[PDB]
């Protein structure tokens, strides 16, 4: 099972063919850090590490999971809260913060104890947001509730239509209008194989 | 000796995912 | 910026063919029954400040 | 489009990391698929992203005739219902404003955090009071305001706006901004309320105790501008200022030291006074070290330290929060006489021996940071010479912040340019006071002008006609300012320019605040002219 | 025809390589003739092996007292990653975890591979032989 967090955190603090031979996968660790980075609306995440015994390298061993519609209309929410805020108040942060004399920072003293600041949420009206107002904003939304999520591995989902129908009101500023495939008349996959086939450019079409 | 021996297994191991078609 | 993005797309869509038929795939499960490896639960930001100074 | 549809039957029948042009498609030369008639979808349908209003604004506005023909009469009442509880819905949304047009009472931490944000100041420490807005939404004493009223400050500069409150709260200080940018008022008059608001039986001492206020400056040059400020602030509240610099004769700061509440100094005159005993550090509860960069740079710190330690440590913070803790030293301000020291230190870097010297004087300080070619952003626009005024339409129609100035070369564009934009419907003043005043009363907007006095900074400053020289340029584009705010000079080129394209190259690539590989690669910015 | 390092009447010592920013030129054919060489009208011929470009290069305490303190910190029948669990489990002992860790680390670092699936007695016969 799973260990505490102390012990990693001393491994790492603290400090050779067994400590040669597992440097050979940093790229693997590399996108498996970048493949699951937290969500704006996200203020902490907690995700499982695999780790050597001497600290030669730490992996994070999950995959990131989400429901489609609701993840659409999370970022429908940010969409709309961003907008809100340009229209309301800007700065850009100075990069590289961290100069190239000084170590990355220590998570034991200053990120361990401090609160983090308020992240990105929308107001969500208890009225019309109602079916949605208890899981909208979590990690791994409604996980474990056994009538919409199958399970702990989050594979399978079934929603009720009183929430679909939340979620498309939601995300209704990330989808287009349309209703029919009368629509993308010579602007579709096979008009451009065509084109390419024949070597001619539609108006507004690829070359 | 041992360790080497053990990330050699596992070498082997994920070679063994498309050993009977690619040797 | 439309057409060269409509032209990526229409490449990806003409070179698709379907993956070849193979074991599944697994390194993690592999990686997890060696003694060398342990498991543990840290947040995002202590484990990406550790991967960058093991890199380093 | 005649010649070319033939063109078209003959043609038939027989790093760069840009985009160029000549890669793009759908130029074609045909009425049906230029204006390919979109659709607006029974106006029900939305495209999605562009702002809805906008799109409800840019309709056909056809088939809200269909829905008012084809509605019942009661309907019609109906629509009007659901549009104002649509309304009042937006009435409760609104209900994030802008700061300018909002009160005191109502202005959410929010709001003073952009208030923060946009005028580029940040602190660090526990609990920051808010800023001010205005004279008239200011809290300072009466007496105070009117001093300040005839001293001339209109509009206060940020380092006042966050080290006024701050200097009320008894708090230390260290101030982040050069020197011209309004430090020395925005430490004085925290100093000048907490002596002008004594009660008059803690005013009374039979002896001279030495000064209220240490104000130490490096170099003689600054000593004399705030020696020189200091009275002007002064003498309508009657407070005497003494200085204790070089270059004056002995004799003279001699009998201005037996006369004995502010004295502004000199670091080794001020040590040859206080280790030869002519002037005491009794009742001295306020300290002042602007530019103490400057003073490490000259090597004047076992000096300043030796001056530290003539200090009584009676009146020392402790070493707590609650030397952050507003409450408490609101009340210890408000306590008058015997409250604790308050030290405000003003620098420009930040070196270790600046460090040193804080940890050696200050108990958890606030750091307030603040922050002509080098200096303004400039941005250029290469085109023919007819394409100007419509450039400089659209500009306008992005909107501005007034007062901005447009300068041309020769007088008669001057008034030709300023008769089209009070066309448009702009307040446009041509170029002697009285223009100034109303610019800067809000009045006019826009001040057309040739490279011919005195005016206030600019956010913006457009060279329609680009200058002949490249000092005359610099000169224009300084008018955002000598400092705050970088502001903006955006300067239309055209062929008939080429002679300062390298000049103007060089102003701009010797700009950190500035982004023009149009310029910096045009064939004719390569040579000097 | 290649010429040699006699035929160039004239070649002087490198004094020193830089002076405010501008690198000097050594005065002396030796450097040329590392990268390339001369034939007899005094023309040039660059060598041309540099098969992998490298495209940034172009542009510049004792064992015993170990295991007596690891039987001090251990319960019989427990295991030492079982112990780190249980001690783990803020935890309820910070200290006495961050010494079995540190006793663990300092056991890794000897060479000692595999010490958390390690029991208490199997440490006691370790000790004991």
């Amino acid at each position: 099972e799973d260990m505490p967090p102390e012990h990693v955190r001393k491994i790492i603090r603290d400090h050779k063919r067994v400590y040669l031979g597992a440097l050979k996968y940093m790229p693997h660790a590399v996108l498996k850090l970048l493949e699951n980075m937290p969500m704006p609306w996200e203020q902490i995440r907690d995700v499982p590490v695999l780790y050597h015994i001497t600290g030669a390298i730490s992996f994070v061993n999950e995959i990131p999971w989400v429901i489609e519609p609701v993840y659409i209309s999370q970022w429908g929410s940010m969409w709309i809260m961003m907008r809100r805020e340009k229209r309301d108040r800007f700065k850009r942060m100075r990069f590289p913060p961290f100069d190239d004399e000084e170590p990355p920072l220590d998570y034991a003293d200053n990120i361990l104890d401090v609160e983090p600041l308020e992240a990105i949420q929308l107001e969500l009206d208890p009225e019309e947001d109602a079916p949605v107002l208890d899981w909208f904003y979590d990690h791994q939304p409604l996980r474990d509730s056994r009538k919409y999520v199958n399970g702990s591995t989050y594979q399978r989902w079934q929603f009720t239509l009183p929430m679909m129908s939340t979620l498309y009101r939601l995300a209704n500023q990330l989808l287009t209008d349309l209703v029919d495939d009368n629509y993308f008349y010579l602007f579709d996959l096979k008009a451009f194989f065509t084109s390419k086939a024949l070597n001619m450019a539609i108006p507004g079409g690829p070359k | 000796e041992e360790a080497d021996a053990i990330y050699a297994a596992l070498d082997k191991r994920m070679d063994e995912r498309r050993k009977e078609r690619r040797e | 910026s439309y057409q060269k993005l409509l032209k990526y797309y229409v490449l990806n869509a003409l070179k698709h063919r379907p993956p070849k038929a193979q074991k599944k795939r697994y390194l993690f499960r592999s990686f997890k029954a060696t003694k060398f490896f342990q498991s543990t639960k840290l947040d995002w930001v202590e484990v990406g400040l550790q991967v960058c100074r093991q890199g380093y | 489009d005649k010649s070319k549809e033939l063109h078209a039957i003959k043609e038939r029948y027989l790093f760069v990391f840009e985009w160029d042009a000549s890669e793009d498609t759908s130029i074609d030369y045909n009425p049906l698929y230029k204006e390919r008639h979109q659709v607006q979808l029974l106006g029900r349908g939305f495209i999605a992203g562009i702002d809805l209003k906008q799109q409800k604004r840019e309709q056909s506005r056809f088939y809200g005739d269909l829905m008012e023909k084809r509605r019942t009469l009661e309907e019609k009442e109906q629509e009007e219902a659901r549009l104002r509880k649509l309304r009042k819905k937006e009435a409760k949304q609104r209900w994030d404003r802008h700061w300018s047009q909002k009160k005191l009472d109502e202005m959410t931490d929010r709001d003073w955090r952009i208030f923060r944000e946009d005028y580029s100041i940040t602190t660090k420490g526990g609990k920051i009071p808010n800023p001010i807005r205005s004279w008239k939404d200011s809290s300072l004493p009466p007496h105070i305001l009117e001093v300040i009223d005839k001293c001339g400050y209109k509009e206060p500069t940020p380092i006042q706006r966050q080290a006024i409150p701050i200097g009320l709260q008894n708090r230390d200080i260290i101030g982040v901004a050069e020197t011209g940018s309004g430090k020395t008022a925005a430490f004085l008059i925290p100093l000048l309320v907490w002596i002008t608001t004594l009660p008059k039986i803690d005013r009374i001492e039979e002896s001279d105790q030495g000064p209220y206020a240490i104000i130490l400056a490096p170099t003689r040059e600054l000593a004399q501008q705030i020696e020189e400020e200091t009275i002007k602030f002064g003498k309508p509240l009657g407070i005497r200022t003494v200085a204790v610099i070089g270059g004056i004769s002995r004799e003279d700061q001699g009998f201005r030291l037996r006369m004995g509440e502010i004295v502004i100094a000199t670091p080794g005159r001020l040590i040859d006074v206080l280790e030869n005993r002519y002037l005491v550090l009794s009742r001295c509860t306020y300290v002042v070290l602007d530019e103490a960069d400057r003073m490490i740079d000259m090597g004047f710190e076992p000096d300043v330290q030796k001056i530290l330690e003539h200090m009584p440590v009676s009146n020392q913070k402790p070493d707590t929060d609650e030397a952050e803790d507003p409450e408490k030293m609101l009340a210890n301000f408000e306590s008058g006489k015997h409250k604790y020291r308050q030290t405000v230190m003003f620098t420009a870097t930040m070196p270790p021996a600046v460090e040193r010297l804080a940890r050696s004087y200050l108990r958890r300080p606030a750091v307030v940071y603040i922050g002509p070619h080098e200096r303004v952003e400039q941005k250029v626009f290469l085109m023919s010479e007819s394409e100007k005024r419509k450039k400089l339409l659209a500009i306008l129609e992005q909107g501005f912040d007034p007062p901005i100035i447009i300068f041309v070369n020769q007088k008669k564009g001057c008034d030709v340019l300023a008769k089209s934009l009070e066309k448009m419907g702009y307040n446009a003043c041509t170029l002697r006071e009285f223009a100034l005043s109303n610019l800067k009363a809000g009045a006019k907007d826009i001040l057309v002008a040739t490279d011919v006095i005195d005016i206030q900074d600019v956010s913006m400053v457009v060279n329609y006609d680009m200058a002949k020289n490249i000092e005359d340029y610099i000169h224009r584009i300084g008018r955002t300012g000598r400092a705050g705010k970088s502001g903006v000079a955006i300067t239309f080129l055209t062929k008939e320019d080429s002679a300062v394209f390298y000049e103007l190259k060089q102003a701009i690539l010797e700009s950190p605040v500035s982004s023009p590989p149009e310029l910096a690669n045009h064939p004719d910015a390569q040579h000097k002219p | 025809d290649i010429l040699a390092s006699e035929d160039v009447e004239g070649q002087e010592a490198a004094t020193l390589p830089s002076e405010g920013g501008v690198r000097i030129t050594p005065f002396n054919l030796q450097e040329e003739m590392e990268e390339g060489h001369f034939d007899a009208d005094g023309n040039y011929f660059l060598n041309r092996d540099a098969q992998i470009r490298d495209s940034w290069l172009d542009n510049i305490m004792s064992a015993q007292a170990l295991l007596e303190g690891l039987l001090e910190l251990l319960l019989p029948r427990e295991t030492v990653a079982g112990a780190l669990r249980r001690l783990g489990a803020q935890p309820s002992s910070p200290q006495r975890l961050d010494r079995l860790s540190g006793l663990a680390d300092q056991m890794v670092a000897r060479g000692n591979l595999g010490v958390y699936q390690e029991t208490r007695e199997r440490l006691a016969m370790r000790l004991k032989g």
